[PDB]
């Protein structure tokens, strides 16, 4: 025939060879099969390279184990390609679109690859809309954009997924569009909760799960954000209603990249990453995006190695974003929640034209205020805290009540303290801050100021610990 | 500003309208010409001025 | 109503006239393909950096020449090279069209426009690697390129001719610096005289569409898009696109230069063009060095940043002004790129997040910030009225540490103190409002003749702020004739002493009190 | 602002359907391109005009392929050229059998020589006196063979070499030399090439079965087991020459591709006699008169006598294409077509 | 004939293959052509190691924009000469000695090999000397030596060119002596600057300029010293006469090697520097010395990588250096000049 | 989750050495009966601000 036989198999990347005139172009999605009847099963492989001689180098989806050198590989002649339409609302999918509670569904329904350009030029215009979340710091330091791009920037374990769930919570449960989930490269036991989540909140009739978790071999946590990006776009551009989009961590898509680019033979460039990060990256997020008329809210996480921002992949993921919530470990281990650190986090729209000239200066006050008191921090542990001003202290009292005030009980933390959540206007959290920043606040202990709502709840804490306001 | 910026929105609103208007009368009467000029490649490509 | 019968009767123009001999072509064939780098084998007559032609309009560049085949960039839509295609060869190295039809437009690192508004009318073409002027081609910097910005304009002058370095973390306003450099140069443009004429070259390596499309709309509130062309290697774009991008931005704006006319231009984020270029170096296996660059990356940097010159006479004098920026990471100027550039450059602008943050916006330290150039890029009444304030700021900054015990401080050192922090409360601005060198000139009159000294330090800007307006509503001359005489001569600084004195006695502080000495 | 905008949409499709047009038109011009493509009279009524074309286009200095040479890195190519022209002094002694058992010693030479590849270094080794090696050769095969060919076995060895299986290909080289030299004898020449192309047509076509005289790791001989089976399933493959090439390079194929090997061999063939090889792609078989000013032309252009092939394929639509050594003159109306498509504003 | 040709153009770095009895000695200067007339020029390949099979790799001196696999290379059977004596005073050399000002002038002057080996050991003086320049700061707290190595650490606006005409002046009116200036990775402004600057000052015709310029691959910039060098070892050798040599940024001279080093593919050293750092250079400050009477004083701006003085290159460049001398802006302002900084300069 | 274990708190006599302002558990109330989980409520907040 025209199919053809695996020659080497190391690790997650396999050569096939071709006879001469069959050999399939990039990207194509070849089967082949595993026959031992514990692991039988059927491998997509995707073509990554060209080798010559009509050797091709593919990277596997399945974990290769049971893989015989020879056996045949067919060329289905077109890449991988997921479902689309508005059928996907509601359903949990691999990342090569077979659905996980139903096996079976979608198989009849419009199918598109995975594998797209992003927008002409002419198509792209800057959004300059807030979107209001209800978080103090959120709405204050960092205002998120509507139809924009949105990330989470943290180390290990800070609080991307809580706040994540946040934004669930907040932004889409009373969204009047379309929600795309993508899981890249997490855990299972987050997925199957965000799963019943948003099964109990009657969320799910309105979303379409997407997970290929850290259990799956490079290639999965290579191609699932493709493919939730993939119905995302289907849903911008035929179906034209106000999509979100969610991505759990989009640095397990350059982290499977570069996991498998020695294999692939390419030479590795600083860090260990693939010489081809940010083209990469480029090729991918370019694609997140809103054209003129259709929105994509996007937000993500984005996993910060070792807690170190220059770090090439955060770094290089920094600059595709509109509004970016930079989460701290020093921020963590203070105990506020959640843990942004105000002096890196940014965004675009924080600006005298859009959010207005209160909020703008209210913004930059806070912002003045909390660089002066890291200015300090370290004098005051050393010679301690009377060696200062009155100016000074006055500054830091003030300073450590708004630090604390940043700080929120969230509705996704109601597990972790026991304590409902809270939802906080914007222009309540802007006189509040401008009254912090005065310096009205300067007699309420630095209690009473942690994990709260508004000015009210200030208040019913500050009686319950002895104090007016 | 605003009264600027409204005006010339829906001012290319129903001038894309014109635009259309314009573009698919025109989509049909350029077909007379598919003959014409074809010809003229048709040897122009072959040599022969048939 | 629409064209018709012109389209269809323009496009029976192109085909009739379709005349394409059969020429004899010295072709290749692709042997492999991955990640952007195709591998051609024949063509034994291919040039290096020669541009080829793969099948369906697909363009590449002949980096890797050896014996057994060619290693070429795909400059686009790599995902249609096979294995067995066939490659033709152009017999030219990259070259872009060049030509005035560019201003205002968003092209290509090739010279194809990629806004949709049809097709650029090319004067010549231009090569890219074309030398940069011959060390006896050239000229002393001697004329200012005023960025409208004070903190630049007075501590830093940049002249035509030279390249200066804006480097900073992120987020710190760099592309706003440059911004606003370019927004100022609108009433240079309006003057219609070619000597003061400043055309623009906006560099965009690596950026978000979005983010190129808000700076072109910037510079479109701020009418500057008549004379400034946008070269966009977008993220999504080759990292052959981006690694050429900057050499298409400097290919055009030297015709302009070698034309008699003054140019800048801004490459934005070399860094990213840096990091293209070591993707494409490390996908041909070229050895990696420190930080795994190529070792030619110093040459990449130095070879795009040495043809901005300022040419001498009897080559038009014209002048290609350079503003390379460079994005730092925890503030580590010691890292390789930011190490080459700063080596390369005539002077840099250090942009930090800490001084943006406590409200020092442009977030310039002028403490480490240089320009080489210096004075000789300065009008007159600009050296007069800050070299003054150098060393004042030195002062302040060496004496802020005693800011709570200024009642134990010598007089002179009070004194200094309060004058330095006025003086920064003085180079403060605002985004996107660049301000005129008479202006500019003014406001540091007020900041070193001392009349700040009775304004509180939380109401010198918006002091300063209504004194230009006040003289530019009242007294028009005296900006007129620093304008057109580029010095401050004693009568004028005693009618703008009176000037000043009839404002504050006029002026309102905001805690109620006065401003009259 | 908003009069640009409109504008720009306005040349924006305006641009569109210019386009649509063009291409729409092109392919009815192909539409008519066919019906002017049904005939013969003027298929070659049109390769009449693209050979009077190229009667109008000469010179160039192009080389000629020494097919092995060209792979060579150099004090390689000189052994090989000395050793060659040294088999042309050789092989005016002999007679037919003579030669042919040449091949017959030499080729299981090589296959020794390439499966015990621990001694081909030790006689590779280009340390200066060969006598050493010479003996390690003769005291190995003398009382295999005759005394021609581990004389020039001795000459091969003598030479030093750039690469280790370079000398076993060496004297592959040689083998073929010889057997093309006894075809010669036989004045046989032009049939051992027209037979060794078409059946070069014959197989990379073919390539299920081109594949399967490829599998190296089978003993050698499996593979021209089944190759006679095929070969001489009827022999008007009507000369044993082309048999015994083709076997040797079955014999020792190494993992190299047949679909190109055998045609390697078909152009060391014609090389042999000093031509350079042609190949051409029409829409349909031609006269001699179009074989004659083909020749005759590309001959002046290229400066050196010259051989035509054909691989006929009506996809090309009329026309004719000529590909030499690596470079090319495609006149094919399709080609063209694609051109002229390529090409809209 | 004797003929070489290209094999492989990856970069700077070109690969030429030679008759068997035609392989070039080591750093030959060989000549390949770019005829493309958009970028017609003459490569001057430098060879920089044999890889057998008559392949020789050699460093292009000029970008290899335009070549083509196969042209013709010549061979010029000897090193990159530079024109020597004293006409090259009062002109701008490039590190292949082509006249900038005046192109083709020096092409029949007497030509000399940029590599040469420093003097003999029974030549050298074993007794340091004291070079008095006549300025009180210098002569007092920073004695220079004669035949010695002087960083300087004057930054910008602070005087430098000025003390650089100064020690011109000095050496070619209290010594009877000359000065060449080895720009090593010079900016082409700050070049200009410097022609222009000592024109019209008239130490012009006491000076020769050698310019290894910014946009030049890493060749000529790692070959400027050395052609210098080679200009200075004349005025000092033949002509017999006191020289001064400026070499600024002597750090540029060692990352054009660093550079050099990796397109070669060569394995980096500690930190990144070639593993042959502190062997380049000793083979350069070993022929800055005092011979036979006459001198070769050097006065070289040094730049400290992360203002760190234990980095492999100013910890390396340090070795040679006998005198220092740092130009303050402190000093600047106060109108003292020669702005130097007298706690902070320092002699041996 | 993590529990993060430090030679420092070891020596301090802090035994067992957990860190409680980096250590974490990412099910929280859920794997706690319920008496713990209202006792326990804010207990790790509480000793990281402490
Ligand atoms: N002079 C200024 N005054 C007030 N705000 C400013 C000023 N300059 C810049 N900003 C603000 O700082 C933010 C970052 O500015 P900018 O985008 O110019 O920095 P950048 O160097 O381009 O950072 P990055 O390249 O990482 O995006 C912008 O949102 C802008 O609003
Ligand atoms: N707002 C919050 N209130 C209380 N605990 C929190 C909050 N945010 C995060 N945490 C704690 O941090 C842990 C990890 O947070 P998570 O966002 O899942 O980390 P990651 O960012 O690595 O996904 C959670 O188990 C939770 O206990
Ligand atoms: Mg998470
Ligand atoms: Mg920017």
């Amino acid at each position: 025939d025209t199919s053809g036989r695996v020659v080497r198999v190391t690790g997650p990347v396999v050569d096939v060879e071709f006879p001469r005139g069959s050999i399939p172009e990039l990207f194509n999605a070849l089967h082949a099969e595993i026959t031992f009847e514990s692991l039988a099963k059927t491998l997509t492989l995707e073509v990554a390279q060209h080798l010559g001689d009509n050797l091709v180098r593919t990277i596997s989806l399945q974990p290769t184990d049971g893989l015989v050198r020879g056996v045949e590989v067919i060329d289905t002649g077109r890449s991988i390609s997921v479902p689309v339409g508005e059928g996907v609302k509601g359903h949990v999918f691999n990342a090569l679109g077979d659905c996980l509670d139903e096996p079976g569904y979608g198989e009849k329904f419009e199918h598109w690859s995975i594998h797209r350009k992003p927008p002409a030029f002419e198509e792209l215009e800057p959004r300059t809309e807030m979107l209001e979340t209800g978080l103090k710091v959120v709405d204050l330091l960092t205002p998120y954009v509507r139809g924009g791009k949105i990330a989470l920037f943290g180390g290990a374990g800070v609080g991307k997924t809580v706040l994540i769930q946040e934004m669930i919570n907040r932004i889409a449960r009373n969204f009047g569009g379309t929600s795309v989930f993508a899981g890249v490269g997490e855990r299972t036991r987050e997925g199957n909760d965000l799963w019943v989540e948003l099964a109990e909140a009657n969320v799910l009739k309105d979303t379409a799960l997407v997970f290929g978790q850290m259990d799956e071999p490079p290639g999965t946590r290579m191609r699932v954000a493709l493919s939730a990006l993939t119905m995302a776009e289907w849903f911008r551009d035929e179906q034209g209603q106000d999509v979100l989009l969610f991505i759990d961590n989009i640095f397990r898509f350059t982290q499977a990249g570069s996991e498998v680019s020695t294999l692939l033979g390419r030479m590795p460039s600083a860090v260990g990453y693939q010489p081809t990060l940010a083209d990469e990256m480029g090729e991918l997020q370019e694609r997140i995006t809103s054209t003129r008329g259709r929105s994509i809210t996007s937000m993500q996480a984005v996993y910060v190695p070792a807690d170190d921002y220059t770090d090439p992949a955060p770094a290089t993921t920094f600059a595709h974003l509109d509004a970016t919530t930079e989460l701290s470990r020093a921020v963590f281990s203070k105990g506020i929640f959640p843990a942004v650190d105000p002096l890196a986090s940014s965004s675009t729209i924080l600006d005298p034209s859009v959010v207005g000239d209160e909020h703008y200066r209210v913004a930059q006050e806070v912002i003045r205020i909390l660089q002066r008191y890291k200015d300090l921090q370290d004098i005051i542990a050393i010679l301690g805290i009377d060696e200062l001003s009155e100016e000074d202290k006055q500054l830091v009292n003030r300073a450590r009540r708004i630090e604390r005030f940043l700080s929120q009980n969230m509705m996704a933390a109601e597990q972790f303290t026991g304590q409902p959540g809270s939802t906080v206007p914007v222009k309540e959290t802007i006189e509040a801050f401008d009254r912090l920043c005065k310096g009205d606040f300067d007699h309420v202990p630095e209690q009473a100021f942690f994990l709260i709502g508004g000015l009210d709840d200030l208040a019913k804490k500050a009686e319950s610990l002895g104090a007016k306001l | 500003r605003v009264r600027a910026e409204q005006q010339v929105a829906s001012t290319l609103q129903t001038a894309h309208e014109q635009l259309k208007r314009e573009r698919d009368a025109v989509e049909l009467d350029l077909r007379a010409h598919v003959g014409t000029m074809s010809a003229t490649l048709a040897s122009r490509i072959l040599g022969v001025d048939l | 109503t629409i064209p018709a019968d012109d389209i269809q009767s323009a496009i029976e123009e192109y085909v009739s006239s379709f005349t394409a001999d059969t020429s004899r072509e010295e072709v290749g064939t692709v042997v492999d393909a991955g990640d952007g780098i195709a591998h051609v084998e024949g063509l034994p007559s291919v040039m290096t950096q020669e541009l080829l032609e793969f099948p369906g309009g697909i363009l590449g560049v002949a980096l890797n020449l050896d014996e057994h085949s060619v290693g070429a960039v795909i400059l686009g839509d790599f995902e249609n090279i096979e294995e067995g295609q066939q490659v033709k060869r152009t017999g030219e190295v990259l070259s872009v069209p060049v030509g005035d039809g560019f201003l205002g437009r968003v092209v290509n690192p090739l010279g194809q426009p990629i806004d949709g508004r049809g097709d650029v009318d090319s004067d010549t073409r231009r090569a890219l690697e074309l030398q940069a002027p011959s060390v006896v081609h050239r000229q002393g910097v001697k004329e200012p390129l005023q960025t409208g910005i004070k903190a630049i304009d007075a501590m830093t002058p940049i002249g035509r001719g030279q390249r200066q370095l804006i480097i900073g973390d992120r987020k710190t306003g760099k592309t706003a610096v440059c911004v606003d450099t370019i927004l100022n140069q609108r009433q240079n443009w309006e003057s219609g005289d070619p000597k003061k004429q400043v055309r623009c070259v906006y560099v965009a390596i690596g950026q978000k569409g979005t983010t190129i499309a808000a700076v072109r709309r910037t510079l479109e509130e701020g009418g500057a898009m008549d004379y400034t062309t946008i070269v966009a290697a977008a993220a999504s774009e080759s990292a052959g696109f981006k690694w050429l991008a900057p050499y298409t931005g400097s290919a055009i704006a030297q015709h302009w230069m070698y034309e008699g006319k003054h140019v800048l231009i801004i490459f934005d984020d070399l860094t990213k063009q840096a990091e293209a270029y070591r993707a494409i170096s490390l996908l041909l296996r070229r050895p990696p060095g420190r930080e795994a660059y190529p070792g030619d990356v110093f040459y990449l940097h130095s070879r795009l940043l040495e043809r901005c010159a300022k040419l001498s006479d009897d080559l038009g004098g014209g002048s290609l002004t350079g503003l390379p920026i460079i994005e730092t990471k925890a503030n580590d100027i010691s890292a390789y790129i930011p190490t080459n550039v700063i080596s390369i450059t005539d002077g840099q602008c250090f942009l930090e997040t800490d001084l943006f943050n406590q409200g020092v916006r442009p977030a310039i330290n002028v403490g480490v910030s240089v320009s080489r150039v210096g004075g000789a890029a300065q009008i007159k009444a600009m050296k007069e009225v800050a070299g003054s304030l150098r060393l004042d700021l030195s002062q302040y900054r060496e004496l802020e540490a005693f800011a709570a015990f200024a009642s134990d401080l010598d007089a002179a050192s009070k004194a200094q103190l309060e004058r330095g922090a006025r003086l920064v409360e003085l180079l403060k601005q605002p985004q996107s409002q660049p301000m005129p060198v008479e202006e500019q000139v003014v406001s540091i009159f007020l900041g070193t003749g001392g009349h700040l000294d009775s304004v509180p330090v939380e109401d010198v800007r918006r002091f300063e702020t209504e004194l230009l307006d006040h003289m530019r509503a009242s007294e028009e001359e005296i900006l007129t004739e620093i304008r057109d005489s580029q010095k401050l001569t004693e009568e004028a600084a005693d009618k703008l002493t009176e000037v000043i004195k009839n404002f504050k006695k006029g002026f309102a502080a905001t805690g109620g009190g006065s401003v009259v000495p | 602002q908003g009069a640009r905008q409109v504008d720009l949409i306005r040349a924006q499709l305006t641009r569109q359907l210019r386009l649509e047009l063009g291409h729409e038109s092109v392919r009815q011009a192909r539409e008519l391109v066919r019906n002017h493509v049904a005939d013969q009279a003027q298929q070659s009524a049109t390769v009449d005009r693209f050979l009077d074309q190229l009667d109008a286009m000469a010179p160039a200095t192009a080389d000629v392929d020494y097919p092995l040479l060209a792979k060579m890195r150099s004090a390689s190519r000189r052994a090989l050229t000395s050793l060659v022209d040294w088999f042309g002094t050789m092989a005016q002694d002999l007679d037919h059998q003579g030669l042919t058992t040449l091949a017959g010693e030499l080729v299981s030479v090589a296959r020794l020589l390439d499966r015990e590849a621990v001694v081909t270094r030790y006689l590779t080794v280009p340390a200066e006196d060969a006598t050493p090696r010479i003996r390690l050769i003769e005291r190995l095969v003398s009382g295999k063979v005759g005394a021609p060919t581990l004389e020039v076995l001795r000459t091969a060895v003598s030479k030093r070499w750039s690469a280790n299986s370079d000398l076993i290909d060496a004297i592959e080289h040689v083998s073929r030399q010889a057997l093309l030299e006894l075809a010669e004898r036989a004045g046989q020449v032009d049939e051992v090439e027209d037979q060794l192309f078409r059946f070069s047509r014959i197989l990379d076509v073919q390539p299920r079965l081109a594949i399967l005289l490829g599998d190296c790791a089978v003993p050698a001989e499996g593979r021209v087991r089944l190759l006679r089976k095929v070969l001489e399933r009827a022999d008007s493959t009507v000369n044993p020459v082309v048999v015994a090439l083709l076997s040797h390079t079955v014999e020792l194929l190494r993992g190299q591709a047949v679909e190109e090997a055998v045609l390697f061999l078909a152009e060391v063939a014609v090389a042999r006699r000093g031509e350079i090889v042609a190949q051409v792609g029409a829409a349909a078989e031609l006269s001699d008169a179009q074989r004659t000013r083909l020749t005759e032309v590309l001959s002046r252009i290229y400066g050196h006598p010259v051989t035509v092939q054909l691989h006929i394929d009506a996809a090309l639509l009329g026309g004719l294409s000529i590909a030499v050594g690596d470079e090319v003159i495609d006149g094919t109306l399709s080609s063209r077509l694609a051109a002229a498509e390529a090409r809209l504003p």
